[PDB]
DNA sequence: TTTTTCTAATGCGATCGCATTAGATTTTGTTT
């Protein structure tokens, strides 16, 4: 009745009877086309209304694209014979805590703390802890262990008292045992485990201040929502009386707090008349460090039973639509030994990083200019591989608000006003495109600033009232006009009279000052003149959304705040807002490409110790904030037994072999990043890997991957003292300004804007 | 008798005044009755009526909270009782039964064990009035033979929204016009003449119903979808700006009707003041900065003397206002008179200038101390006899009254000053000195406040699917909404009908595409394209940006340059090419020196820096550096203690513990772990010096170096840490460092600091190259990196490195290399290499 | 004028402790 015929493999997911059901949706098989064709079949054949439907996803982008295929296929269901509710996982628990929030007594007025303002609140419970921490580290380095245990105790539901007795029955197996041959390194293992129990009373003063202020986290939401469903069995009773068909998408990324919340509510053996469908594959489970549950695909079927002991059914649904063959024979051999999907390459190895980027800038510029996306694991790595492809002539879209050169000239110049001791935001102003100072006039302000300026006296400086000979009081008192040039004295006086006016608007309300500095600067007119004509009128998207964050914050001191808040956002958040474009070659990373497709895909740097990222990897016995697997949930993550050791040659052999199982398991999370990169292709595929790196004295070869893919493609282009190149830059408009100077439906606007300007 | 006259605008409250004159009143709002007599005294409520019949909120809120703390609840709610979010769900259960007249016993008949406990709590609250049970008590009090005979005409005028307990205070007095309007929640009179709606607008409303229009109106209905939340907020500020300026309907004839003003209407009024369109417009009184300027003078007077931290807040406030760069001119000119060599604080010096008279040096900074003396003499020589006396003795308030006249920045700033200053005077008279301090345009609005407006032009913003039909459920613990109906999409559709009824000229319905609701598509069939991603504006800082975008590009150029010519002739900052940013010139482009007998002065700690990046040298020196960096001034306190020649091991440790308290650490658990880390960094020195006293011999400690290494001829200036003397007559060089991480041995002999000290030992200021050590206090013993004695060949290989680099500081256009130190540099954001 | 990271390896030598240091210092969403 208006669509395509469904596949014979899709005619079992669509016509499956009500009851719990699993769909192992493979790579590129389109689990959204074959999901809106079950909401329709569970409406047109009875069994529901279109208001008893619930759809849950992780991201909000994959939620808005599920309304647009439920609502479409239901308007064409009403053409031949109430709207469905789709929402994310973390917004389904904010709903569940505004209704039933007072049973387990959490307030309904509870604000949600931001990543930046959460760091602001735990830094002050570490800097105000009366005690003796005795930790080699610093504040602002032990408050990033508080925020990583308390974000991992409220994710496995541990309740902070099981963690106090873990260091025992391992600190006695080192001392009370005898040798068979304390070893000075196994004590260093034991040093980190007596460090958690020294910062347990730190993270418990964090929870007692997040309840005297009634604020929560995003991981604190699913902690309270998980407990409420299990404790009170009346919450799930009034939700199976409202929603009678529930959808769960990308369920392989579901953590452990989102698992016993959705299994007590929706059918842990509750009501067999409910049609419940959870999808996702076990083989694109690429996160593992963020939601981290290695379960939920094996432990679903015994978890959502038929309420009479019989476990659920499981459906294959494996087909590839946006994928050609000869790129499946690789991806079936990558994921071999870890039902293979069936359908409906140019390997290389250079010996220079800077020259292997020329090899991928050949194919990405020869097939473009003859008539695509580059998947790089590290974002920092992505930036260099955009100049080697700009010179070839291909347009580039590589995908920080506080680093945008119109916002960053408004963060500074708001900092010269407040404190005239930040000198690094005076050289941003004096050397910028407005008032270009030369080298001889910068070095003559500093001579003015000095002429204006024992153990008991060295500590007298570095006081909060110390006089330090800053530059910015040689602007407001430049002296005698014979040290500067006649062109450079006329700008210091002008700069001085601009800051004397803007410093009187300083006790004024705070979003009325960020919109006042921005008018005195040339912003919002120089931000649009640097935009091409093909864009339209759009020039000030990411400068307006700065000021929709100053006024949200100030609901403000402008010196104590917004300078502590913006600078804590640079490190902790690395930019408050990215700012979207109108929306070329996309040089996005490998995690941002989950769910997309292109034509030519280049995976450039498959060297050793780069793609696998073996380096900078730590486990629970070499750092504090890493939650040992005795009490970790879903304990995959094999735990050492500790009970079969009576000799020191046994103990340090258990530890040195359990430290390999917890790192073999992180090489297995890499092969799932090949598979979520290889299958994003739809056409030819570009695999490569350099040999000489960039900053070594000894080369790193190919990884275990590129040495395997040469054996896959053969069972294939034969492309099989580093450098001292040092980049350095010395420190139209002239065509256009001829026309405006020589001159002296746009014309009706100018005649309208002058009707207000020439009329008091 | 009793008559009734049951559409929008059709002449109902106008007809009720004609009956109220031709024979010679009840409105329901304290604002609606203001204009209701404006039509009666030009021709010639309920909750204020039942008060006089019963004569002839936070105080209420605390009473439920106290009795919940002391207290037949079903024992599942026992954790929730001590909260303050249970005293609002319980407060609104007793309010939705008072509007419907339910006894506390009458709720106990409804039981469901949860309602029985509220049925017992309610009759316990009677035994211990309000503005809700005022009508419900006058009905229970009811004199009616004297009351009903006193009235000749009854005019209720508004019965579409009127509670049933208020429906029987009128029907008890049931002359008696019962006007109403039965849609937008006895002989009958209907009306059809709209009288306040175009026939294009009236057909849009009654199309949604599945009354005619004014034929003299000219109307249009349109629906415009945007593509982003930013573009949706700009085409509204476009449309309110096209209409006033091109067409010409004035302000206070336009309104932006939103469903709920926190979710949309607060973020939209910010994106609409920026485009020049006025908004008619909350905050506490204690947080008002101009109010607490003079309340501090009360706070000081009630304690007899002014503190340190409470006296700087007067200089940073509106009484005597200093910018942040004249504190730094006061503080240098107050430490020059009281010139102790360890100088005082700034709080302790500020009191000694207000109290007495500083007469060492004062020219313009004495005037800013008189206006703090004269206020703090009027605070010494009813409290409001001194409030105005302190107000008037200052030079304050004669400023803004000569400044609220002009000014667009200070003009609204001066008006919010006195409107917050006067609102603190009236809080003082309502108290009747220690107790007064201890106790202290376009109308954007919601649909329920948009029922008393004329409003030619109407914009209904935010008609999207998330919030105009509220699927936001309202279940709860007590179950109020299940009780309110036993005792919705079609309901919210009336609000979109009752919003478009207020528009006579035009209607604009705006959404985004974040989806369109299923109401906007139901407007399209009665109304008169892709979504917009880049919208046109009419701001004068918006044309001048687009015209400059086409005139500097890879026909229209001749059109645009004529328009920029007439913009620049009258004003419009940004149109003249003397004001562009890419058309400015450098000031000098002249070198730092000339006259080739000039001799530069290096320094051995900034000589590796100057061979590493020369732009880094020019902007760390010559200003530009983040600040104090306390890890420096602890690592220089150690160089002072070690440098003394006559102290033992216990002599040094006691002189560090006495001075350590004046070091600005937060986290006082870290100020103790950094002292014990720096006690052991003095043990590690004397453990090392006595271990190598047999090998070396001290000559002098902390020697100034100043000579001529080469003769442009360079000049070497520095302070050698500790110079030694080897057993073969040589002279090794020790540079004591206090870091943790030592430099590698491959980099320990190319070290540009030690290779200038021993180059300064040769050729005067001895005369043997000697050697070089690098002692790392911190991390057997303290690790040391060594450098060889110099050759007559490696000297010339190093003497050409000093002389070639020292000429790179002369000329303009410095190099900017990308080094290993880019991650730790202050000057990074102005780097051309980044 | 002179100053300021830390881990986990990778080699040493009298297994394992002491030492140097050469490679880096990842990826990143989730309410109103
Ligand atoms: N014959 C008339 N002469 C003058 N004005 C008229 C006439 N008929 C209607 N109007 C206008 O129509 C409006 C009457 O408003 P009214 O009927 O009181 O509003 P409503 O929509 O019924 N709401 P409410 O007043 O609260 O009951 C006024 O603006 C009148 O000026
Ligand atoms: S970023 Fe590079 S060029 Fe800029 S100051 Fe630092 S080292 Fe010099």
């Amino acid at each position: 009745l208006g669509l395509f015929p469904p596949t014979d493999e899709q005619a079992a997911v669509i016509a499956a009877p009500p009851g719990p059901l699993v769909v192992i949706a493979g790579a590129g098989a389109g689990k959204t086309e074959t999901m809106a064709a079950r909401v329709v079949w569970l409406v047109a054949n009875g069994f529901a209304t279109p208001s008893q439907v619930l759809g849950l996803t992780f991201t909000r982008k994959a939620a808005g694209q599920l309304l647009r295929r439920v609502r479409t296929r239901l308007a064409r269901l009403a053409g031949a014979g109430e709207s469905a509710t789709v929402s994310t996982y973390h917004a389904f628990a904010g709903t569940l805590l505004r209704e039933h929030g007072l049973l387990l007594p959490v307030e309904p007025d509870t604000r949600l703390l931001s990543e930046t303002e959460l760091w602001q609140l735990a830094y002050d419970v570490v800097c105000a802890h009366p005690g003796h921490l005795d930790t080699e580290k610093t504040p602002a380095a032990v408050t990033a262990m508080v925020l990583r245990l308390s974000g991992a105790l409220a994710e496995h539901l541990v309740d902070t008292d099981q963690l106090r007795d873990t260091h025992v029955e391992l600190e006695r197996l080192v001392h009370t045992l005898p040798a068979g041959p304390p070893s000075q390194w196994l004590l260093r293992m034991l040093a980190t485990q007596t460090e958690r129990t020294e910062l347990v009373p730190l993270i418990d003063a964090l929870h007692q201040r997040m309840r005297a202020e009634k604020v929560m986290d995003f991981g604190m939401q699913m902690a309270a929502a998980a407990r409420l469903a299990a404790r009170f069995p009346q919450v799930g009773e009034q939700l199976r009386q409202r929603f009678r068909v529930v959808l769960l998408d990308e369920y392989q990324d579901t953590g452990h707090a989102q698992r016993i919340a959705l299994s007590s509510l929706f059918g842990g053996g509750a009501d067999d008349g409910l049609a419940l469908t959870a999808v996702g594959d076990p083989i694109q489970s690429i996160y593992g460090w963020r939601g981290a549950s290695a379960t939920n695909l094996p432990r679903f079927t015994t978890d959502f039973p038929y309420s009479d002991g019989t476990p659920a059914p499981t459906l294959e649904l494996r087909t590839s639509w946006r994928n050609p063959p000869s790129t499946l024979h690789v991806a079936n051999a990558v994921s071999e030994e870890a039902r293979a999907l069936r359908p409906r390459i140019r390997c290389a190895l250079l010996n220079n990083v800077a020259a292997e980027r020329d090899w991928v800038a050949d194919h990405l510029a020869r097939a473009y200019h003859g008539a695509a996306a580059v998947l790089v694991r590290r974002n920092a790595d992505a930036a260099p591989m955009a100049e080697a492809l700009t010179a070839r002539g291909v347009p580039v879209e590589v995908v920080g608000l506080l680093a945008v050169p119109e916002v960053a000239d408004l963060v500074a110049m708001l900092r010269l006003i407040a404190d005239p001791t930040a000198g690094s935001a005076v050289m941003r102003i004096l050397t910028g495109p407005r008032w270009r100072f030369g080298a001889r006039d910068i070095a003559a302000l500093w001579r003015r600033a000095v002429e204006l300026d024992g153990t008991a006296d060295i500590v007298a400086q570095a006081a909060p009232d110390a006089d330090t000979a800053c530059v910015a009081d040689a602007i407001c008192d430049p002296g005698d006009a014979e040290r500067y040039s006649p062109a450079g004295y006329e700008r210091i006086v002008a700069l001085g009279r601009e800051l004397t006016m803007l410093r009187a608007h300083l006790g004024h309300p705070l979003p009325e000052l960020v919109a006042e500095v921005r008018r005195v600067l040339g912003l919002d007119a120089e931000a649009r003149a640097a935009r091409p004509v093909a864009a339209g009128w759009a020039g000030t998207e990411n400068l307006d959304r700065f000021s929709d964050l100053v006024s949200d914050f100030a609901g403000g001191a402008s010196v104590s705040a917004l300078l502590a808040y913006l600078d804590a956002a640079v490190e902790v958040e690395n930019g408050l807002a990215p700012a979207e474009l109108t929306v070329r070659v996309q040089i996005l990373t490998v995690h941002a490409a989950k769910g997309l497709e292109w034509q030519v895909v280049a995976v450039p740097h498959l060297s050793a110790r780069v793609f696998p990222s073996t380096t900078q990897a730590r486990t629970w016995l070499t750092d504090a904030s890493d939650l040992p697997p005795l009490l970790r949930g879903d304990r995959g993550v094999p735990v050492l037994d500790t009970s079969d050791i009576y000799d020191r040659k046994i103990l340090s052999d258990k530890i040195s072999d359990h430290k390999k199982s917890l790192d073999q398991r992180r090489v297995d999370e890499e092969r799932r990043l090949l598979y979520v990169a290889i299958t994003r292709a739809e056409d030819t595929l570009l695999l490569s890997g350099h040999h000489w790196g960039a900053t070594e004295s000894k080369p790193r070869g190919p990884s275990e991957f590129l040495c395997e893919l040469k054996t896959i493609l053969e069972e294939e282009i034969e492309h099989w003292p580093l450098r001292d190149q040092v980049v350095e830059a010395l420190w139209h408009v002239h065509r256009g300004a001829q026309l405006v100077a020589a001159a002296m439906g746009w014309a009706a606007d100018v005649d309208a804007l002058l009707a207000e300007r020439e009329r008091p | 008798g009793v008559v009734r006259l049951l559409g929008p605008g059709t002449g109902k409250s106008s007809l009720l005044v004609d009956t109220a004159v031709q024979h010679i009143l009840l409105t329901g709002s304290a604002r609606l009755r203001t204009a209701a007599r404006a039509a009666i005294t030009a021709r010639l409520t309920v909750h204020s009526y039942a008060f006089a019949v019963l004569r002839l909120s936070a105080e209420q809120d605390g009473i439920i909270r106290e009795l919940l703390a002391g207290d037949g609840w079903p024992e599942q709610l026992w954790p929730a009782l001590t909260t303050a979010g249970f005293a609002t769900e319980l407060r609104d259960l007793m309010a939705r039964c008072t509007e419907r007249g339910v006894d506390p016993i009458a709720l106990q008949r409804l039981g469901r064990p949860e309602w029985l406990a509220a049925g017992r709590f309610a009759q316990a609250y009677e035994q211990i009035l309000g503005a809700a049970e005022l009508v419900g008590a006058a009905l229970e009090a009811l004199l009616l033979d004297t009351e009903r005979n006193r009235i000749k005409l009854l005019l209720v005028d508004d019965a579409q929204h009127l509670d049933p307990q208020a429906a029987r205070l009128v029907r008890a007095l049931a002359l008696t016009v019962i006007a109403g309007d039965p849609d937008q929640s006895h002989p009958a009179i209907t009306l059809t003449q709209s009288y306040r709606c175009a026939p294009e607008i009236a057909s849009a409303i009654t199309g949604l119903g599945q009354w005619t229009g004014n034929p003299q109106r000219e109307g249009t209905v349109t629906v415009r979808l945007a593509a982003s939340t930013h573009a949706e907020g700009t085409m509204i500020a476009d449309a309110l700006r096209r209409a006033h300026l091109v067409d010409g309907i004035p302000w206070s004839q336009m309104a932006v009707i939103v469903r709920s003003v926190p979710r949309v209407g607060t973020a939209l009024a910010r994106a609409l003041t920026a485009a020049g369109v006025p908004v008619q417009d909350d905050v506490p009184v204690g947080r008002q900065p101009a109010a607490a300027a003079l309340l501090t003078v009360l706070d000081v007077t009630a304690t007899g003397h002014l503190d340190a931290d409470s006296a700087v807040a007067l200089l940073t406030g509106p009484i005597g206002r200093v910018d942040p760069v004249t504190l730094r001119q006061l503080r240098r000119a107050l430490r020059r008179a009281d010139g102790s060599q360890p100088p005082r604080d700034f709080g302790d010096l500020l009191v000694d200038a207000i109290e007495r008279e500083p007469k060492g040096l004062s020219a313009e900074h004495a005037r800013t101390l008189r206006r703090l003396r004269a206020v703090l003499t009027a605070a010494r020589r009813d409290p409001r006899y001194t409030l105005w006396q302190a107000w008037h003795a200052s030079g304050l308030q004669r400023r803004w009254l000569a400044a609220s006249e002009r000014g667009g920045s200070v003009g609204a700033q001066a008006d919010r000053d006195l409107d917050a200053v006067t609102t603190l005077f009236d809080v003082a008279d309502q108290y009747v000195l220690r107790g007064l301090v201890d106790h202290v345009a376009v109308a954007v609005l919601s649909v329920h406040g948009a029922l008393a407006g004329e409003w030619d032009f109407v914009v209904i913003a935010g008609v999207q699917e998330g919030l105009w039909p509220n699927m936001i459920p309202r279940g709860g613990v007590l179950g109020t909404q299940h009780l309110v109906d036993v005792l919705l999409v079609a309901e919210e559709r009336r609000l979109l009908m009752a919003a478009m009824g207020r528009a006579r000229t035009r209607v604009m319905i705006t959404a985004v595409d974040l989806l369109p609701s299923p109401f906007c598509a139901e407007i399209s069939a009665w109304a008169t394209e892709p979504p917009l991603v880049a919208p046109r504006v009419l701001a004068p800082s918006a044309l001048v940006g687009r015209l400059r975008a086409v005139v500097c590009a890879p026909d229209a150029r001749a059109c645009a340059a004529a328009q920029l010519a007439r913009l620049a002739a009258a004003g419009v900052p940004g149109a003249d090419p003397s004001q562009w940013h890419a058309m400015t010139s450098l000031t000098t482009e002249e070198p730092l020196w000339s006259e080739p007998g000039h001799v530069v002065t290096l320094s051995p700690s900034t000589l590796q820096m100057l061979t590493d990046c020369p732009l880094r040298w020019l902007l760390e020196r010559h200003g530009g550096d983040d600040g104090r960096d306390v890890r420096s001034t602890v690592g220089s306190l150690v160089h002072a203690l070690v440098s003394e020649p006559g102290k033992t091991e216990s002599q040094l440790v006691n002189e560090l513990e006495k001075v350590w308290d004046d070091l600005p650490y937060d986290a006082k658990w870290y100020s103790d772990n950094e002292l014990a880390r720096h006690r052991a960094m003095l043990e590690t020195f004397t453990r090392w010096r006595e271990d190598t006293r047999r090998q070396l011999t001290e000559v002098a400690t902390e020697i100034p170096v100043e000579g001529i290494v080469v003769e442009p001829g360079v000049r070497v200036r520095g302070r050698l840490d500790r110079l030694e003397r080897d057993e073969a007559g040589r002279l090794v060089v020790v540079a004591l460092k206090t870091g943790k991480s030592p430099v590698t041995k491959d980099d320990a002999q190319n070290h540009a600091q030690l290779a200038m000290y021993q180059l300064a030992v040769a050729a005067g200021l001895g005369d043997e190259p000697g050697g070089g050590k690098l002692v790392y206090l911190g991390k057997a013993g303290a690790t040391e990196r060594e450098q060889d004695p110099l050759t007559p060949d490696k000297r010339a290989e190093w003497l050409e490195t000093v002389g070639e680099a020292a000429a790179a500081t002369a000329g303009p256009r410095f190099v900017a290399r990308v080094n290993n130190g880019c991650a730790n540099c202050p000057v990074r954001s102005s780097c051309p290499a980044q």
